[PDB]
């Protein structure tokens, strides 16, 4: 596979930005901060028993943002394969 | 052998304007001198700017 | 939870006083003498205005935040 050089290095700052904030992402999630609360796919029914349940769908998108996260890391690899490939 | 010669002359006419300008401060100079270019030796708004 | 406005004040106006102080008692002989310094005191001052401001909006809050009930309940367990 091949394109052009400029193309590939969008790529590769994208896949590099992509991952920083992803990581930071995670990693408030994962540790569960108020600020990020209204991103979380909580359901009305969570809020009774106790804080447990929203700290595990927190890690949920946490480990989805770790995830994508991964795809950039990938897509970075791949931009600077082509970059230098050019 | 003959000389070259230099005179002043006390002048009223208005000379030009410069800034001793470096090329960390160059686009900063540039920049407020858009808006017009400064006069002899008045307060040059680069460094605060 | 220990903010009061007696540390961060003492702390900021310190750091901030030195680099616009002191500072340019450090900064060598040079031709971008001038710019340096200036750079060191607008910088300080600005700074230092900036977060005092910002801070000073917080003393003596006057109302509260309003939230949600869901954030509500989830704080009451997460923070102090």
């Amino acid at each position: 596979l091949c394109c052009g050089p400029k193309l590939a290095a969008c790529g590769i700052v994208l896949s590099a930005w992509g991952v920083i904030m992803l990581i930071m992402l995670g990693i408030f999630f994962n540790v569960h901060s108020a600020v990020l609360i209204e991103d979380v796919p909580f359901t009305e029914k969570d809020f009774e028993n106790g804080p447990q349940n929203i700290y595990n769908l927190y890690e949920q998108v946490s480990y989805n943002c770790f995830i994508a996260a991964g795809l950039y890391l990938l897509l970075g690899g791949f931009s600077f394969c082509q970059v230098r490939l050019n | 052998t003959v000389p070259s010669i230099l005179n002043r002359m006390q002048t009223n006419q208005t000379p030009p304007t410069y800034n001793k300008t470096n090329k960390f401060t160059h686009g900063f100079q540039n920049i407020v001198d858009a808006y017009g270019i400064g006069t002899y030796r008045e307060i040059n708004p680069a460094p605060y700017t | 939870t220990a903010h009061s406005f007696a540390l961060p004040v003492i702390i900021f106006t310190t750091f901030w006083g030195l680099i616009g102080i002191a500072g340019p008692w450090f900064v060598p002989k040079g031709p971008n003498r001038g710019v340096i310094i200036t750079m060191l005191v607008a910088t300080a001052v600005c700074c230092y205005l900036f977060w005092l401001i910002a801070i000073l909006a917080q003393l003596n809050p006057l109302f509260g935040p309003q939230l949600k009930n869901e954030t509500i309940w989830y704080v009451r367990f997460l923070w102090e």
